């Protein structure tokens, strides 16, 4: 394990709660489509989950892409 | 330290063996050993590779301090 | 004078050679080659020590050369 | 539990009171994600 | 530095919400900020100690 | 800090528009205690639309300036 | 080493789920890792071993 | 006279030394490394320390060069 | 058959079923492309057979690279 | 060499200012087209010049190199 | 009155359609607004995208000094 | 006048109205841009610069690279 | 002379940067003076060395 | 040999370039050949530096 | 004559066709470009059109590259 | 010689004709290629070869 795992797991870390949020609230609403109530819900947790997904990702592409240059001057 | 330094440092290095020809008592023992050589009639032996080993390691001894004060003082 | 240049080489051998393997272990340890701010000493740890060798290696034998030239010669 | 930006302003309706509060409300969320998408693109 | 430091609290921030438009736009300029420097540098270097190459290479 | 060049053209677009920064977030309040109001309502969409505009042309432009000086910097190799 | 231990386990996991995300990130953390990694030791051993050979070219 | 020699290398010394500083100052700044009239004001400024250590190093080492071999027989 | 082939066949020998599956889905769906049942069917296989496809290659890629980086280093 | 540089800046003279003040300006009113046209515009003069200034040094600076090598 | 080639390229546009800011604005001051309206969004398209490729062209030439 | 000079004009003479026509469709254009019987026309004619524009670049750099090869062999 | 020519669309091009038709006309210019001043030095050293080894060869 | 496969998985997918089961197989093959050929190329040449260098000993 | 040319040419025999095939297409849909029957049959003529051009491009200059490899070797 | 330099050389004027054709671009493309490793692969043998002569020379005096 090294640096890159470490920034990457202060977004996991960070937000611990809705990792179980986007399984229970998505268990509700297969069981009644229908209903607004569950579903107006449901639309903030799958929009949160998405954009916690896209940062954390391209945050580390960013970071590997600093490594990378330094380690070829080392020639 | 800097960048010149070194081309001082290696230029003079460059350098180095001619004045420890001209400027040391190098010269004087070289010429000692040959006169005595001449002296016997003995022109083929000792070689100067021997005549001029002896001389440059008596040399040493009496340079050294000079030497030794210098670079601790740069 | 001898024994004082035994002093001086055994100084110089092993200040090397415990750079070289200072050097080695910065990239086994993954907190240091993954990190920016740790790579950043690799490349001037690693860039002074080959100006050491480099420059240790050409005087002395600039020195060598000025004993052959009155010797052979 | 936790709550993020989406519904610091999610539940001000549910907490401020039909079909226009869950419209207006879904619609107002929506477009927060469009705005915040555009910035998360440009990271690189 | 600082701005070593301060890019690892404006990340430190988002990692508790990533979903507030407003503290998005801050980490962007940080991290911006803070990847030309780190390349500005190592260029640098990597020129100097070259030179200092080039000057033994060329007496000897 | 270490207060770049980037972090002033990101301030120039707040300070130009930070009275309306919080303007923004009281109209919801308003909004969200009665959304049947038309009055409130069509109000309210004003300002949501000049808030996003306002953040998508400070991120554009804070990226440019990020790739003209990153070319710049690769000529020093 | 444990790198290259568990940087070939963690692939078999997702190529029997390739379109689970929450190991897609695994993923791409740890392979982000071991390229660095790998490219940061090729360059070292290679620097001490041209050095090793300009020593010899001055004697020489 | 030849001690000419010391106020030319005492002199280009100093000024060499002031101008690998200003470099390393320059990049310092948190908008001497961000701001594009900054940064190509830098370039003009890095290109010249390049050439000029370079022009004196092979002209110094002719110059030794012809000294050299007046000398050796 | 280098060590390439075995880092691709890792994703091949667990999907390897993926390739039937949306094989058989064109032809049922084909007969009646109206069907709402078997349209949602075919809309999963062929998406889950997409990201496979697109992933077996961006990996085989990272490999490619460093590989040649190294061989660089033989001169 | 030490003229290649300045050649450019006598031509850009205003541009270096004009990109000030149209980015004052904007930040005023981002929302009004006829100030994000004229931006662009702008701006975008201000990148390829800036990118083309950098090119030219780099070529001019390896025509010198190169020579003063082979003086060796 | 540094003005450069894409400013030259976007003042055919603004020079070509002169009044029709003034139209627009004294025309909300409604089949007259429509088609006023829908005018003017054309232009303003039309307008952007010339400027991006011409940018875009050049900075490939650009690139091959190298 | 040397070689890269002619060959760039070799491209010139070929397509050796294409860049007044440029000029002329973005004239008429100016003045009337609702019309679509001119757009049709002006895409086509600044795409076709563009590739004329974009071919003749990348050429004189594989010449001047075959060159500078060579001119390095005199040494 | 090639100097003249390139100092010249230097210059000319200073004046509009993002000109297409002058950037096309100063992407060959610089092109063939780089050419120009690297094939001439190489030849230069080439000669010099020529003479320095015959003034060793007759020591 | 090496040399047949690629030239072959070439055959197959010159015949229907669309079929994405083959393009997978041809970006393996195809990369093999690339760094082995690369690969062979180096090695010789070290070998025959080493050889050249020896001489210049002596020579 | 030239083996790059072979292996361009070993797609030009295979869709041999496409060349003929894409020409003609067109030329039917310019008479009714709104019968749905024939807009099918050119989109698919079209989409393979372009894979073919692609992949024909990005294999001719990997071989160049190998080849360019070794020249240097020679010194 | 003629016989690949007419085929470099007249290709592209074919190509100015209608620099936006794709056949012409890829009977060009292949060409072009074709002729840059010929170059190289003949400057540096000329160099080996010449290379030896002043070895030679060199070795004796």
């Amino acid at each position: 394990s090294g640096y890159l795992d470490d920034v990457s797991a202060k977004f996991d870390t960070g937000v611990d709660n809705l990792q179980t949020q986007v399984t229970e609230a998505l268990d509700k609403l297969a069981a009644k489509p229908s209903d607004p109530a569950l579903l107006a819900a449901y639309q903030s947790k799958l929009s949160e989950y998405n954009l916690y997904r896209n940062a954390q990702s391209n945050t580390v592409k960013v970071f590997k892409d600093i490594d990378a240059a330094i380690i070829q001057n080392f020639r | 330290g800097n960048d010149i330094s070194l081309i001082a440092l290696l230029a003079f290095s460059t350098l180095l063996p001619f004045i420890i020809a001209s400027g040391t008592c190098f010269v004087k023992f070289s010429i000692v050993f040959v006169m005595v050589r001449n002296a016997l009639g003995l022109q083929q032996i000792p070689s100067n590779m021997t005549l001029n080993g002896v001389a440059l390691l008596l040399s040493m001894f009496v340079m050294w301090p000079i030497m030794h004060d210098a670079y601790v003082y740069f | 004078l001898d024994d004082r240049l035994l002093q001086a080489f055994s100084g110089s051998a092993i200040a090397t050679a415990v750079d070289k393997q200072t050097i080695t272990n910065r990239i086994e340890d993954p907190n240091l080659v993954t990190d920016p701010k740790e790579l950043a000493i690799s490349q001037e740890m690693i860039s002074d020590y080959n100006l050491y060798v480099s420059m240790v290696s050409t005087l002395t034998r600039k020195g060598v050369g000025a004993v052959e030239t009155l010797l052979r010669s």
